[PDB]
């Protein structure tokens, strides 16, 4: 194709695009290496009923823990209120900060990893249950998360986007290669059934895409015009407002939050309202599904709320330039955005719901094999992350040329 | 009733949003089936080749 | 306000250890989010 | 090694200097004669480079007695080199830029020297001058006062010494000629350019924006000013001291309304109004008389507290200059539309080589690799510097700080050596002032609002028993002299009030002193109370560690707060780095979108066959008229086009030209080339009977006018777009991005209506 062949004759971008497909190549052979214990057969001859490796917890610490930070930028703290305000290393403090917060919440993770590994089963424990191997365990797992996170440094650098997005859509996708080559051995709904499933999928990423990649203008207009001085100019100025603002981050909140009550019903008691409470909160079934569904929507609304938060807005557009036409540069406008997002989070909550339940109202309309990952998270990051690279690799073709009036 | 007409509202301010055309919506879709295959065909090859080199190494 | 933020923070981090003590449902992800011149006259 | 190779050049200058002796001055100008025909015969100016130094150096002699050191040939070898060559106050810069300047001038280009000021401008020219008019190479001058026959013969000459600001002056109105024989510069070859670090770092986003044409109405600003001096301060409007953010609260805007008889201020009727109140309450609350302007006779003359001094020709920018004016009662230039506007690093960006010494070039060095890819080269100095630059003696409670500097300038006074104070700003320049008449020390103060006479205190004030008080902690032009006494005293005492944000201005006060080889000994009296200790304020362990070993507040000589207060400086000036080098990739779109511009401005004005690029536009405009009235994706005969007959008919071919039938179900490239014949014989029917002169005039009048308004309209919208395009970043979006792709859509959009109103106009003559 002609993009491609555009990409092909400027020697610098392809080289950066070789250079993040070689950062890949490197992460895939961070996968394949295997983990010092020696429960790897057992792992593979169990199934556990995803998979394990060295990078089996990912960027999942570093997300939750970018997340923290920007929950306790919400308070009254004048330390990291003050790197807040802070603009440049205030800001690398903050990042140096969230870097050595999610090593240590990876180092704890990974010992409870060990620990939940120890009270599931009793072929996946070690030589030395008690004894301090699951430190080295913990220690080379965050090697491999740092490992990663620097390799996403060095992609977001030298490479051609956003690095930790790109290397997460990586992972999410090479999973994909393996349900392909399953849903035909498990095949042998001859074909009609499969290009029913491969138009819905086609469908539910056109949908994905056009709630994802709209926005809702709020002109706004400083007041740094002589209008008496020339014809009409500025409509290029505006506000972009989201449909769904919160991104991902309440569809990992209700996976966090419905797999924590299975801790108190991991209680070694497991008495009769311990069954109970475990067969409430889950959500392959309608009892989990509506408590899933009510806290994705109410966890949109606030992490919303934290991240386009109304009044710190409204402070940056009346301390530094202008206004609303109409409305007041004070308190009148940030309740007038606060209404924009009353009714924009309404429908981004609804549809990180939809999404995210369609896997389970898919696996079911389709019994085709049970590890197959489309919708919700599955679908959003690798949507997203893959037009946002090339939104960002076709701003240099524009860049490239400027075709005056003389030709 | 508040949820009537804060229904009213919804469906008035979802028509101020600037949604995506047909044209840049299919090549939006377009670009993403291409990056999603070109990438799932990139990892099946190292797949292969990573798994052929360790039964080479053993 | 302010300590309800301190509140929740605490018990997400909180519940997130608890749910990743296990994390049995994993393969999800996530991706996070004065003026002066040289004036002339014609 | 770079330092290796120059000090063997400047061997080779010295050995072929012991060569070069006893000649006549008709020998000389025929060294020059015969340097010309080599660079003619197929040499380059890197071989000539030893012998012709050697020529500037025994010409030199010759003419006004004083003799070039290895130093300054060494920095005349790091100039022609085109990168720049840091040197000591007082080691002879002028002297060391006489050099590769007759270098590079030899080849027949046209070479600049910049200076600051045109008083500099005038006395290099005059004592550099008689040097090269000594050899023959004419030598121009360049004021603002010069008509442009003078400033032609004056770039027409071989070396011209003017400032920054006439340079680019006459760069943006050579941009807007309408023949090649009324633009005044050559093409664009070399320049030195004296302080480096203030025409190419600290003014380098200024705009020399050309005005044109002002709106001649004092109405809305007296009204606003009238209005705005009848608020109350914190009930009417909030200000915070530590940024000049003055804005109106909702009673103060309710008033507005009320006083100025509207409905709402904040609407799309009222936008100039709200502008004009908003910049008089900017005026008169952020904008204090003598700390941030000054008076002078009939004219606002801007102060800035980065540098204590005053600029003389500049204004302040989005109204505001007006706002002062009206504040004070004074009469106000208007405001107009910029016709073109260039900045001094877009400017020194697009010549072809150029160079320049400094004083202070280290952070700027590693700014100056990044923009100018330019190095820089610390010279070594002749006599080594022997002043005593003495550590800082830092602590609380600045009247205690100003207390043991009245107690030094004291004591040193009792001796009789002459102290050169630097202050900040005018009120510690009065509070020093205070202590030290109440001290019974007589003084000399001289600050922005005692500027009248600076040259006669910078020249009396390095003489024996004088106590001067300088704002200006920079020093560029005004030299200090210091004969008996002060020799065999310790030279010329620099006080410190506070240490800045910046280490340029501090060892720009440091090299007043250390001169030639002089005695000297530098102080910085610094306090906790300050506003650096504020912005890197890490209190209580400080405070306390040297809070509990005092005596009214007792000066501590702390190594390790000196370091810590140089990785403070170090702090600030990576942020001013990274914030620079974010503006800069956030300028470089209007800049290549002006260059291209100019060029085809350039191709316009310079060709002489233009029937070829008329016809290319008519061509352009009419193809998207057709591609518009015809979609591409659409089935035939439902386009429109007794529309597009219409169109045609009203843009290009007369009335009734142009029928239905002829264009009938055919293809646009054929119906395109149909409509391209029929208007090239228009074109020539139009041309035949005044075909070739006031074709071309009327060709040529028509295009620039277009060019000229539809670029004016451009910069105007480029600028509101970069003002508006910080928002983008609450949806997650790239703002650099969207400013690149959105300002190259507005260019083509430009491009296109460019050509839109060439056609219209040259077709319905
Ligand atoms: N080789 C030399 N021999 C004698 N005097 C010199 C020599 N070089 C420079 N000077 C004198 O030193 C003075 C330095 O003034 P200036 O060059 O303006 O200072 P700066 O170099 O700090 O700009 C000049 O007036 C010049 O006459
Ligand atoms: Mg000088």
């Amino acid at each position: 194709f002609r993009t491609i062949s555009n990409f092909m004759r400027v020697s610098d971008i392809r080289n950066k695009i070789i250079f993040t497909l070689l950062m890949l190549i490197v992460f895939r052979i961070g996968t394949f290496i295997p983990v010092p214990s020696v429960n790897t057969d057992v792992l593979k001859l169990q199934d556990q009923l995803q998979n394990f490796s060295i990078f089996a917890m990912g960027v999942m610490p570093y997300i939750t823990a970018s997340i923290i930070v920007q929950l306790l930028q919400m308070d009254v703290v004048p330390k990291f209120a003050e790197w807040s305000k802070q603009g440049e290393m205030g800001r690398r403090k903050l990042a140096q900060f969230t870097r050595y917060f999610t090593i240590v919440l990876g180092f704890i993770q990974a010992l409870g990893m060990s620990y939940g590994f120890n009270n599931l089963a009793g072929g996946m424990l070690i030589q030395n249950p008690g004894i301090g191997t699951y430190l080295l365990i913990a220690v080379v797992l965050t090697a491999g998360t740092a490992f990663l996170m620097w390799l996403g440094e060095q992609i977001t650098a030298k490479g051609v986007g956003n690095g930790i997005s790109i290397i997460i859509f990586a992972g999410i996708v090479s999973g994909i290669p393996t349900i392909l080559n399953q849903i035909y051995a498990q095949q042998f709904l001859r074909i009609v059934r499969l290009l029913l499933v491969a138009l819905a999928v086609v469908a539910v990423i056109v949908g994905v895409i056009y709630i994802q990649q709209a926005f809702r203008k709020i002109p706004i207009q400083y007041a740094k015009r002589l209008e008496g001085r020339n014809p009409v100019g500025g409509h290029s100025t505006h506000l972009p407002l989201k449909v769904n603002p919160a991104g991902v981050i309440p569809v990992i909140f209700a996976v966090s939050f419905l797999i924590a009550p299975p801790t108190i019903a991991s209680f070694f008691g497991t008495n009769d309202v311990t069954l109970w409470i475990r067969r409430t909160f889950d959500y392959t079934h309608p009892v989990g599904m509506t408590i899933y569904v009510v806290l994705i929507i109410a966890f949109t609304y606030f992490y919303a709320f934290v991240q386009v938060n109304p009044e710190q807005m409204a402070d940056n557009l009346k301390k530094q330039g202008g206004y609303i036409p109409g409305i007041r540069p004070g308190k009148n406008t940030q309740e007038y955005v606060t209404r924009i997002l009353y009714r924009l989070t309404l429908v981004g909550s609804l549809f990180l719901a939809f999404i995210a339940v369609l896997p389970v109202f898919f696996v079911n309309f389709a019994n085709l094999p049970p590890s197959a990952q489309i919708g919700g998270t599955s679908l959003l990051i690798v949507v997203g992350v893959a037009l946002e690279t090339m939104k960002q690799l076709e701003s240099q073709l524009v860049k490239r040329h400027y075709r005056g009036f003389i030709k | 009733q508040r949820v009537t007409n804060f229904f009213k509202e919804v469906v008035r301010e979802l028509k101020k949003v600037s949604w995506p055309n047909r044209k840049e919506l299919v090549n939006y879709t377009a670009v993403v089936l291409a990056t999603v295959a070109f990438f799932t065909v990139f990892f099946a090859v190292i797949d292969l080749g990573i798994s052929q080199l360790i039964r080479l190494v053993f | 306000a302010k300590k309800t933020a301190i509140a929740i923070a605490v018990a997400l981090a909180g519940f997130a250890t608890v749910a990743s003590y296990a994390q049995y449902e994993d393969g999800c992800s996530g991706e996070l989010e004065i003026a002066s011149g040289y004036y002339y006259y014609s | 090694r770079t330092l290796n190779r120059y000090e063997k050049i400047a061997n080779d200058i010295d050995a072929i200097r012991g060569d070069y002796e006893n000649l006549s001055d008709d020998a000389l100008k025929h060294k020059t004669i015969e340097f010309k025909e080599r660079l003619e015969k197929g040499a380059t100016t890197d071989d000539l480079l030893v012998e012709a130094f050697a020529v500037v150096r025994e010409a030199s002699r010759r003419v006004t007695g004083m003799f070039p050191f290895k130093v300054q040939l060494m920095g005349g070898v790091a100039l022609h080199d085109g990168n720049i060559a840091e040197m000591k106050t007082g080691e002879g810069k002028t002297l060391t830029s006489t050099l590769p300047v007759y270098l590079n001038a030899l080849t027949g280009k046209g070479v600049h020297v910049v200076t600051v000021n045109e008083y500099l401008a005038s006395r290099d020219a005059e004592q550099m001058g008689k040097i090269f008019e000594f050899l023959g190479l004419t030598v121009g001058l360049n004021l603002n006062s010069m008509s442009k026959d003078e400033k032609r013969e004056a770039y027409a000459a071989d070396i011209t010494y003017s400032t920054n600001n006439e340079l680019g002056f006459d760069y943006l109105r050579d941009n807007m000629v309408l023949y090649k024989e009324q633009m005044v510069q050559r093409p664009l070859h070399f320049a030195v350019i004296d302080e480096v670090d203030s025409i190419l770092i600290d003014e380098a986003r200024t705009p020399l924006i050309i005005s044109g044409q002002a709106a001649k109405s004092t109405k809305l600003y007296v009204q606003a000013n009238a209005f705005v001096r009848t608020l109350k301060a914190e009930k009417d409007y909030t200000y915070d001291i530590k940024t000049k953010a003055v804005q109106l609260t909702e009673e103060g805007m309710t008033k507005a309304e009320k006083a100025f008889g509207i409905d709402n201020l904040f609407d799309v009727k009222h936008v100039a109004l709200n502008h004009h109140i908003n910049q008089a309450l900017k005026a008169h609350v952020a904008m204090q008389k003598d700390v941030d302007y000054v008076v002078e006779d009939g004219q606002v003359v801007i102060v800035d507290s980065f540098t204590g001094r005053l600029m003389k020709g500049r204004r302040y920018s989005e109204g505001l200059h007006q706002a002062i004016e009206a504040k004070e009662g004074l009469e106000i230039q208007n405001e107009s539309m910029t016709l073109a506007t260039i900045t001094f690093q877009n400017y020194f960006r697009m010549y072809e080589k150029l160079a320049g010494m400094t004083g202070t070039a280290k952070t700027e060095e590693e700014e100056f690799r990044n923009i100018y890819n330019m190095q820089v080269v610390t010279i070594p100095t002749n006599r080594p510097v022997v002043r005593d630059d003495r550590p800082d003696l830092i602590y609380r409670t600045m009247e205690g700080k100003f207390k043991a500097v009245a107690e030094d300038v004291a004591q040193r006074y009792m001796t009789g050596q002459p102290v050169l104070v630097g202050t900040v700003a005018v009120e510690t320049s009065e509070l020093i002032s205070k202590l030290l008449k109440n001290k019974g020390i007589p003084h000399q103060v001289l600050n922005a609002k005692n500027h009248e006479r600076e040259a006669q205190i910078i020249e009396e004030a390095g003489q024996k028993g004088a106590v001067t008080i300088a704002t200006n902690m920079a020093g560029r032009g005004t030299d200090i002299k210091l004969g008996e006494g002060v020799k065999e005293l310790g030279g010329l005492a620099v006080v410190g009030t506070e240490r800045h944000e910046s280490r340029r201005i501090d060892n720009q006060l440091r090299g007043r002193s250390g001169r030639q080889g002089d005695p000297g000994i530098t102080q910085f009296y610094l306090s906790m109370e300050d506003e650096l200790m504020r912005r890197f304020g890490a209190e209580r362990t400080m405070a306390m560690l040297d809070r509990f070993g005092m005596d009214d507040s007792t000066p501590i000589q702390s190594k390790m707060v000196s370091r810590a207060v140089e990785s403070s400086q170090k702090r600030v000036e990576g942020n001013n780095f990274d914030s620079r080098k974010q503006l800069l990739q956030y300028d470089d779109v209007l800049r290549q979108q002006r260059e291209v511009i100019y060029k085809q401005r350039f191709e316009v004005i310079d060709s002489e066959n233009l029937r070829e690029i008329v016809e290319n536009m008519i061509k352009s405009s009419l193809e998207r008229a057709i591609a518009a009235y015809t979609p591409r994706e659409e089935l035939p005969e439902e386009w429109k086009l007794d529309g597009l007959v219409d169109l045609i008919n009203t843009t290009y071919l007369d009335e009734g030209a142009l029928e239905k039938s002829d264009i009938f179900g055919k293809e646009p490239d054929e119906m395109l080339e149909l409509i391209m014949d029929r208007i090239i014989t228009k074109y020539n029917e139009k041309e035949e009977q005044f075909g070739k002169e006031q074709m071309r005039e009327f060709e040529k009048v028509i295009v620039l006018r277009a060019v000229d308004s539809k670029w004016m309209d451009h910069i105007d919208a480029m600028d509101q777009l970069r003002q508006g395009i910080h928002l983008r970043a609450y949806a997650q979006t790239n703002p650099l991005r969207e400013y690149q792709m959105e300002g190259f859509a507005m260019f083509e959009h430009m491009i296109e209506s460019i050509e839109d109103e060439v056609a219209k106009f040259v077709m319905k003559a």
